[PDB]
């Protein structure tokens, strides 16, 4: 009856909080985009008088806006001023993107993400490296012993997506392509609309705090007036069954 | 007179229902756990004359599939999949499972089991070096480091069988392992293939995905009809034994 | 049931058991304890 | 249960992951030659919910988990000890 | 005859029922209605069998007229 309605309400706010949880479990991680959950009410019964059926989420939309930066000294650590997304061969085969600029070196050269995933293109490192220069436009440089010259190796291009709001988020730090997001557009940093890169600094995570806080609150007192609403709802079914 | 039935059949379904809804919450810890959902069809009388007679029956359409919120255990044996996988263990009757609790233990002669059942990996069941740091991939494979030697060694094992199949395709058996359907059995094959794009995380158990919300709001809509039942039950007594007098000459 | 509809059927469940409590063996941190009495294991090992 | 308790509680493991690291660098500021260490963090799987395209799909999370520590391998400061058997690196490079 | 009412709607995307929208049907069974129902038929069934059993002892007391 009523309670098919409620039902959807506690589904929405458990929802919220999901969304809250999630937000505040990742403070601290790199190149994080908070996700706001968006509700909607369904279809209404017309017999004119209209009655309502409940709410329904439609898509947790993520904001993209830039995050502050923090300085680690680490020299193979970079983060995007502007909107862009590093690129990702996944064992698979297709192509992640991600934002998270805390990059490695693995056993054979080469920069991988924090959990070893390629980062293409790929930018073979020599082990005679002394100082490694990932500049303002994606030049990957490298010092020498000896050389006056430091030594070129590749270029960081960055994807821009037309809607970076649509990227289906894998898990592991990784966005991938989806219909609402198609045709990424490789470019090098600086230009066409990419962003720019810091050598040294890691983006940190967009969700802020304060309107999480006052977001639970609002959430914990929906949802007691919603479970007030099915004790209403189940006292006068109980009040019914006894006639 | 039948009426005083009709009624009687749904306060016994009632019960069902409310059984089925215990068998959930029983499980709310259950690791790996698939909530069984439950639902009413109508069945009607066929026959002359006047089709007034509808009976209820239980049933349950399969189990729910959304994944549930995962524990971070630091144990690298616990894994947690992608949507929508499965992981293949031999059942009891020597064949084919599917199943979710990725709580892997390793037996005293190195076979990995889970929940007693030995798991299947490309080759077959796993045989682990006995003693072994075992590390998984997000992929599946397995890296076994034996104690003392060196770590230029973590040399890999094999891979775990990872497969895709949606909740439609998927009926639970008795033991609750889940297999596939007869329908999903000839359109895919008997065995079904190991899928490399389907990602398992190493350390994190998935736990069951019990709604409370959906509990709570079965369990009073369960009560009302059960009372509304008894009161039609009631009724139809009381005018039987009202009418059962007529007979009197 | 022989099959647009959703399937037919009841498998009622019976509850639910304890299988097994495990015990996490991952090493703990070191108590310094200036007695020269006490040891603590590197590793994998237990003392009989 | 499906409840966000099994999300802060990664949230916690995760904050008290970078307490350790924190604590454990802390405790090694008088050692010599040792390397900071940094934890780094990324979240866990997303639950994405079937809607009967879309601009944007419904996604939602389940926590994170730390997955890489690194240690920053910069050159540290010279302290004299005149003591004649000690010895520091110009660069990179370990001792056997 | 059946009822013409707005089926009731609810929204379980999953089920196998839901159509294009996801909006499975539900019965417009109204509960009220039916415990209405449910009494006026058994007083109505009550009164009936109460004017039968008046009648009867009238039915029995005339066939005494001839004998």
């Amino acid at each position: 009856s009523s309670l098919w309605i409620a039902k959807t309400g506690l589904d929405a706010q458990q929802t919220n909080m999901d969304v809250i949880a999630n937000n505040l479990a990742n403070v601290s991680t790199n190149g994080f985009k908070r996700q706001r959950a968006v509700f909607e009410d369904l279809l209404y019964q017309t017999i004119g008088l209209q009655i309502g059926t409940g709410v329904r989420p439609v898509a947790t939309e993520r904001l993209h806006s830039q995050g502050n930066l923090s300085q680690t000294n680490n020299s193979k650590d970079v983060a995007i001023k502007g909107q862009g997304f590093f690129q990702v061969m996944l064992p698979d085969g297709t192509s992640a993107y991600t934002r998270d600029g805390s990059f490695q070196v693995d056993q054979n050269g080469q920069l991988v993400t924090a959990g070893g995933f390629q980062v293409q293109p790929a930018i073979t490192i020599p082990a005679n490296a002394l100082s490694i220069t990932i500049g303002r436009d994606g030049v990957v440089s490298v010092t020498q012993q000896g050389q006056a010259a430091p030594v070129q190796v590749g270029q960081l291009n960055l994807t821009t997506f037309m809607n970076d709001t649509g990227l289906e988020s894998i898990g592991e730090n990784l966005y991938i392509e989806t219909q609402s997001s198609g045709a990424p557009n490789e470019s090098t940093p600086g230009l066409n609309g990419a962003g720019l890169l810091y050598q040294g600094y890691v983006e940190t995570s967009n969700v802020n705090v304060a309107e999480e806080l006052v977001n639970m609150i609002q959430v914990q007192r929906a949802y007691e007036i919603n479970s007030k609403a099915v004790s209403t709802t189940d006292q006068m079914l109980q009040k019914l069954t006894q006639l | 007179d039948h009426a005083i039935y009709t009624a009687m059949g749904a306060a016994s379904q009632t019960l069902n229902q409310q059984a089925v809804t215990a068998s959930n919450l029983a499980n709310a810890s259950t690791p790996g756990f698939r909530a069984q959902l439950n639902a009413l069809r109508a069945v009607p009388v066929d026959g002359l004359s006047l089709a007034t007679r509808t009976l209820v029956t239980a049933s349950t359409p399969g189990a729910d599939m959304t994944p549930g919120q995962l524990d971070y255990t630091s144990r690298p044996l616990d894994v947690a999949l992608q949507q929508d996988g499965w992981l293949v263990v031999q059942a009891a009757d020597g064949a084919e499972g599917y199943t979710r609790n990725g709580n892997i233990q390793v037996g005293p002669t190195g076979q990995l089991t889970i929940q007693g059942h030995p798991v299947i990996g490309e080759g077959g069941p796993i045989t682990v070096p006995e003693g072994s740091e075992i590390t998984i991939a997000a992929d599946g494979t397995i890296s076994a480091l034996n104690p003392g030697d060196p770590p230029n060694t973590v040399a890999p094992v094999g891979r775990l069988k990872l497969v895709k199949a949606e909740g439609n395709e998927v009926q639970r058996s008795d033991d609750g392992l889940f297999r596939l359907t007869a329908e999903a059995q000839a359109e895919r094959g008997a065995v079904l293939a190991a899928d490399p794009s389907i990602r398992i995380m190493s350390g994190v158990l998935e736990g069951s995905n019990v709604k409370p919300v959906e509990a709570m709001t079965d369990m009073i809509a369960n009560a009302r009809r059960f009372e509304m039942q008894m009161k039609v039950i009631t009724s139809v007594d009381e005018n039987e034994g009202r009418a059962n007098q007529l007979l009197s000459m | 049931g022989a099959q647009t509809t959703l399937p037919s059927g009841l498998q009622i469940g019976t509850g639910v058991r304890p299988v097994a409590t495990e015990r996490l063996h991952s090493q703990g941190n070191l108590s310094q304890t200036n007695n020269s009495k006490d040891v603590a294991i590197k590793g994998q090992g237990f003392f009989q | 249960m499906i409840s966000s308790l099994w999300i802060a509680k990664t949230g916690l493991d995760a904050q008290q992951t970078n307490m350790d690291v924190i604590a454990n660098n802390l405790a090694n500021v008088s050692t010599n030659g040792f390397k900071r260490q940094r934890a780094v963090f990324e979240d866990l799987l997303y639950q994405t919910i079937r809607q009967p395209t879309l601009p944007s799909g419904l996604q939602i999370g389940t926590g994170v988990r730390p997955v890489a520590t690194e240690r920053l391998h910069s050159q540290g400061n010279l302290s004299q000890t005149n003591n004649s058997k000690d010895v520091a690196i110009k660069g990179q490079g370990f001792f056997q | 005859i059946e009822s013409q009412a707005p089926e009731k709607l609810v929204y379980e995307p999953g089920n196998p029922l839901a159509d294009a929208n996801g909006y499975v049907k539900m019965p417009n069974v109204d509960v009220v209605g039916e415990m209405v129902n449910t009494m006026s038929a058994s007083r109505s069934y009550q009164a009936n069998i109460e004017v039968l059993n008046t009648v009867k002892s009238m039915m029995l007391k005339t066939l005494t007229l001839g004998q």
